[PDB]
């Protein structure tokens, strides 16, 4: 019931944590 | 001796007479570029492992 | 096929020497 | 006093500087699934077992213990007076008497980062702390009358999982490194069951901690939790292979090239114990080259002693002895006197080898050879013949094989065909039995399928390659 | 290497054994 | 005298491997043991021949008398090392050597040969006494100093006398650098055989050519072997000299076959008489039977065996066992049919076993490559 | 009798070294195993009545009729004919009551002094550039790989 609505947000946070790091990568080629 | 390029048949006592096969020289090359290759990667195997 | 396999270690060539010059500047930097 | 010293400094700071760096990058960054450090831990599948076994009664590691346990750190005060007291903690050895925690204090010692106001935040320091009491206990191999110790631990390790499941599991991913802990534990734990009756309700938790990820996580744990499973379901393999080829477990694939391996073995007696034989040579083959990195690690003597033997199963016939190792061509002397025999054509010699060292081969797990063999002391000669004489006759087969009754020598060729070992055909109007050639190989489109392939991997190499990079 | 590298045969029947063959029968007289 | 101490190994291998079946020739190494040898292996032939009654009376008497005979110049430098020079002069031991090496036995000898090691740091006599060594390695048949100084020999003191050393490096061949892999490498150093007149070693320059040529057997098949072998003035010399091997030669160069059989059983009576048959020689045998076939079966598609066995001698049955062993073992490519008694070939074209090369070698190549992958980046 | 094999030889697990000694009426049922996989089929049908301790004749005429529809089945594509004595003996018996049940039971009818009628083999037909297209898409993904920006 509530601990369904952490787990979502657990998900979630994984996918935001993996698309920020991916994100620096780009960010790095774009710089240089 | 290499001199005539056919095949004798014995029993039945017939000369085949055929040409030689073209080419196939761009899988020889490729060959020993794969091989050139395993050693180059043997190289990066030794430069990879000994600075981890 | 010959063409990705000679790009491949390339790859893996760059990848290792980015690891490791990077690794070693911030074993002297920290 | 010279054996004492320098185990302190190096088995004290290579564990420091990994605890800290190990925090410090599960903090610092959200993204530490696969870290530095966790190469750390693959050093601790190598460094212990090989750098202290007992707590060094020289005044050198039973010091250590009480210090690791000591974590209160609610702040970098507290950390910082932590750093004041590691000189204290480090000299107590050295100077006047490292404490006898002699095999009993682990157990209270559950609460030691806990007692003096420790507040965790930092779930892997208590994974490694709680990784810590089997270095001097399950790493110094006895095994007498200390069995329930390991167990305590081994329940309070199961303790900080069930912290890991409720107590602030906000995006941690510590289960990433608990499972390669809850690999190495039940490892030992294993021999521990293996030393007991059968363990069911380690057959439990199993599946259910198996069935708590790939919905929560999925990174080499479930792998793990499965290969666990899966040996000893395969020591009382009764009837069970049958739930394992249905078991929906192909999932692995990231597996660090070492796990895959033996899940490869495994998978491989499976589907070798029941007749299928040409699709187990390949991954057998397969697993034996993943991950040949050190000679005969144990598992090389093991897969090599299961290889031959399903190819002369099959009916292909290769000398055994041909890496000769330290600890290969001496191991496998009663493996090269069976393949010997099966070249030949006698009978009696084979059971006489097979009577001789009949202990040997009861001792390789590999009973059940002999109940096929035999088949293949008759089939692997007409593959020969089937390889040597593209046009056989049907009485000269008879003395070629000594199969003395004609339609006996012509009756293995009616099963050879049938699954499959020889391309010819019989007539009966000449009784000759003939194959044909394949020139089409490069001809048609064969050769394009196996490159597609061989190119989708080789390019994808240089994807993932180039996925991870700089990081400045 | 030790004293043959790998592989050979352990038939120990085959020493000359074609000079056998003219001495059996001599030659199975001379086909 | 270290340079002629090689009759040691020559003639107790003249007799000692072949002494299972020598008479005659235990007669032979019987002045042998005694006159002229190193040491007590002189007893040694006791744990296999008889008793022996003489020897132990004379070859003590002298050898105490030669260890009187050793103070030698070595009191010489004593009173000669009063010169300042080099606190030495060339009158000791590094003059000495010849008998601590001749007469010295090997577990001694081989002290000796490290004392004298410990010498002038010229590169020619430095040279000749690696060979010394490497011939004493050759004496006891001990298999890890012809492989341990060999490497010495070769590519250490390889930095001058060049050019005409080489000649002396040719002992690198029946020595642990050439064992029973009677192939390139061995024949190769043989055919640099430019030299027709004797330089000890394994004497009698005819068994040399002889080797020559047994090795070139195995070492070509036709690519440009007519040069090396046939087309050579001094090879022709000798051939004209030894008649037998010259017909093992022309009944496989002229095609002729047949006779080339029966030199083969000729090649039998000194293929395992002479002393080098404690490894065998079945892989030269078996690989000159395959070789034959080979060139037999090339330019004949379908061949009828019964021409096959008057080609090559008697044994039509024979001529079936012994190809359908090679056909199944993985040479000699072709399909033999039982009835009709044809032998029919099957060649692969050159399309095919270089797809099958390419995608094993591939194959490797990406399990390295995937291996390196999963190394680094866990 | 099931046409099972791989049931058999993964339920031979339950005696570990027992059954070679004792399980003397057990031994016909493990080495019928062992004698199907030989050509003694001719002394698996004499060995059809030669079951010691009780009868239990049941699976024994199942195994009759699994056999008979093992070889039966199985070879109709490597041979090509069959007369009256070259299917006879080698399949069904040495002329038994079953002639009449054999010769309607499947193709290649026999009785009349050879085996006639229901010939079976293949024509194979091919156009094989039918993937063409297919091979389009593989060629297309390849410069997919190369172009998207990594």
């Amino acid at each position: 019931l509530r601990q369904y609505y952490l787990s979502k947000i657990e998900e979630l946070q994984l996918i935001v944590n993996d698309k920020s790091q991916n994100l620096r990568r780009l960010q790095a080629q774009r710089n240089e | 001796d290499k001199k005539f390029h056919g095949i004798l048949d014995q029993g039945e006592g017939v000369l085949i007479i055929f040409d030689e096969p073209p080419v196939d020289k761009t899988y020889e090359a490729a060959l020993e570029t794969i091989q050139n290759m395993s050693k180059v990667v043997d190289s990066l195997y030794n430069k990879a492992k000994k600075l981890t | 096929y010959l063409a990705s396999l000679i790009r491949s270690v390339v790859a893996l060539h760059n990848l290792i020497n980015n690891k490791i010059a990077n690794r070693d500047a911030e074993k002297k930097e920290g | 006093p010279p054996p004492p010293p320098a185990p302190q400094d190096v088995e004290m700071k290579e564990e420091a500087a990994t605890g800290g760096g190990s925090t410090g990058e599960a903090d610092g960054k959200t993204a530490a699934a696969a870290a530095e450090h966790s190469q750390r831990e693959l050093d601790t599948v190598t460094l212990e077992d090989i750098k202290e076994h007992v707590k060094q009664l020289e005044k050198a590691v039973s010091g250590k213990e009480p210090r690791f346990v000591l974590r209160a750190l609610r702040m970098l005060p507290s950390t910082s007076r932590r750093l004041n007291h590691y000189v204290l903690y480090k000299a107590v050895q050295g100077f006047f008497t490292s404490n006898n925690a002699t095999r009993d204090f682990l157990l209270p010692f559950l609460e030691e980062p806990m007692d003096t106001e420790a507040d965790l935040q930092f779930r892997p320091r208590t994974g490694k702390a709680a990784s810590t009491p089997l270095l001097p206990e399950v790493e110094a191999y006895l095994q007498l009358l200390v069995v329930i110790f390991m167990m305590n631990s081994k329940r309070y390790k199961e303790a900080q999982k069930i912290s890991d499941d409720l107590m602030q599991k906000i995006s941690t991913q510590n289960r990433r490194a608990l499972d390669l802990v809850a690999a190495k534990c039940y490892y030992y734990h294993a021999r521990v069951y293996e030393f007991l009756d059968k363990l069911d309700v380690v057959r439990s938790f199993l599946h259910a901690r198996l069935r708590t990820a790939t919905l929560r996580h999925d990174a080499d744990g479930q792998a793990t939790l499965l290969n666990l499973l899966l040996r000893n379901y395969l020591h009382y393999s009764l009837y069970d292979q049958a739930e394992k080829l249905v078991s929906k477990s192909v999932f692995p694939e990231q597996a660090n090239n070492n796990e895959w391996a033996r899940y490869l073995y495994y998978t491989g007696r499976i589907k070798a114990i029941q007749l299928e034989y040409s699709e187990a040579r390949r991954t057998m083959t397969n697993a034996l080259r993943k991950a040949p990195q050190h000679t005969a690690v144990g598992f090389k003597q093991t897969v090599h002693k299961l290889l031959i033997v399903v190819e002369l199963l099959l009916g292909e016939i290769p000398d055994r002895l041909q890496f000769r190792q330290p600890s290969l061509k001496r191991s496998l002397m009663p493996y090269f006197l069976l393949t010997q025999a099966v070249r030949t054509g006698n009978l009696a010699k084979f059971n006489q080898v097979l009577d001789q060292f009949g202990e040997k081969f009861q001792a390789d797990g590999t009973y059940t050879l002999i109940i096929r063999l035999r088949h293949n002391v008759i089939k692997t000669g007409v593959r020969m013949i089937s390889l040597s004489y593209s046009r056989i006759s049907l009485a000269d087969i008879a003395q070629k094989l000594q199969l003395d009754s004609p339609e006996d020598a012509e009756f293995i060729v009616a099963k050879a065909i049938r699954d499959g070992v020889i391309e010819a055909s019989i007539n009966h109007e000449k009784g000759y039995v003939q194959s044909k050639e394949m020139i089409d190989i490069y001809s048609t489109r064969e050769p394009q399928l196996a490159f597609h392939q061989r190119i989708s991997f080789c390019l994808d190499i240089h994807n993932m390659s180039v996925k991870a990079m700089r990081f400045p | 290497e030790d004293n043959w590298d790998d592989d050979n045969v352990e038939d120990d029947f085959s020493n000359q054994l074609r000079a056998e063959l003219e001495k059996h029968g001599y030659k199975m007289e001379t086909s | 005298p270290k340079n002629p101490d090689l009759r040691i190994a020559q003639l107790r291998f003249l007799l000692s491997l072949p002494e299972h079946r020598g008479d005659a020739a235990v007669r032979d190494e019987l002045m042998a043991a005694v006159r002229d040898n190193n040491m007590a292996p002189y007893y040694e032939a006791l744990c296999k021949s008889l008793d022996w009654q003489i020897d132990v009376d004379l070859l003590n008497k002298m050898k105490k008398a030669n260890e009187d005979e050793l103070k030698r110049l070595d009191e010489e430098l004593e009173d000669a090392e009063k010169n300042l020079g080099e606190s030495e002069i060339r009158d000791a031991m590094m003059a000495k050597a010849e008998y601590l090496c001749r007469i010295g036995d090997k577990e001694g000898a081989l002290t000796a040969f490290r004392k004298t090691y410990d010498k002038t740091v010229a590169l020619g006599h430095r040279l000749d006494i690696v060979f010394y060594l490497l011939r004493i390695g050759l004496f006891y048949m001990d298999n890890d100093l012809i492989t341990r100084n060999t490497e010495k020999a070769k590519s250490l003191i390889e930095e001058g006398g060049d050019w005409d050393r080489r000649n002396r490096l040719k002992v690198y061949q029946g020595l642990y650098c050439v064992a029973i892999r009677d192939f390139k490498q061995a024949a190769e150093l043989f055919l640099d055989t430019v030299s027709t007149f004797t330089s000890y070693e394994l004497m009698d320059y005819k068994t040399f050519v002889t080797y020559t040529v047994y090795v070139s057997m195995i070492a070509l098949e036709r690519p440009d072997l007519r040069e090396k072998v046939i087309k050579g003035a001094e090879i022709l010399e000798v051939l004209h000299s030894l008649p037998a091997v010259r017909q093992y030669l022309f009944s496989l160069y002229e095609c002729r076959y047949s006779v080339f059989f029966q030199s083969l059983a000729v090649v039998e009576q000194e293929m395992k008489k002479d002393w080098l048959f404690a490894p065998h020689y079945r892989y030269y045998v078996r690989e000159m039977r395959i070789h034959a076939y080979s060139q037999l079966l090339e330019s004949y598609r379908s061949l009828t065996l019964g021409y096959m066995a008057e080609a090559f001698g008697v044994g039509v049955e024979f001529i079936d066992q012994e190809l359908s062993r090679f056909i199944a073992a993985g040479r000699l490519h072709c399909k033999i049919d039982k009835v009709n008694e044809i032998v029919e070939t099957n060649r692969p074209d050159s399309k095919n076993w270089q797809y099958q090369e390419t995608i094993k070698k591939g194959d490797l190549l990406l399990n390295r490559v995937q291996k390196l992958s999963r190394v680094i980046n866990m | 009798s099931q046409n099972r094999v791989a049931e058999f030889h993964t339920e031979l697990e339950r005696l570990p070294a027992k059954d070679i000694q004792t399980n003397v009426y057990i031994k016909h049922p493990v080495s019928l195993e062992q004698y199907l996989m030989e050509g003694s089929y001719n002394k698996v049908f004499l060995a059809k009545g030669n079951i010691p301790a009780e009868s239990y004749t049941f699976f024994i005429d199942i195994l009759l009729d699994t056999i008979r529809d093992e070889i039966a089945g199985c070879i109709e594509k490597a041979y090509e004919k069959i007369l009256f004595t070259e299917a006879t003996r080698i399949l069904f018996f040495n002329t038994p009551k079953k002639m009449t049940d054999y010769a309607k039971k499947r193709g290649w009818v026999l009785g009349p002094n050879n085996y006639y009628s229901f010939a079976s083999q293949q024509q194979k037909p091919e156009d094989t550039t039918i993937p063409s297209t297919e091979l389009a898409k593989q060629v297309i993904e390849y410069a997919r790989q190369l172009e998207m920006i990594v």
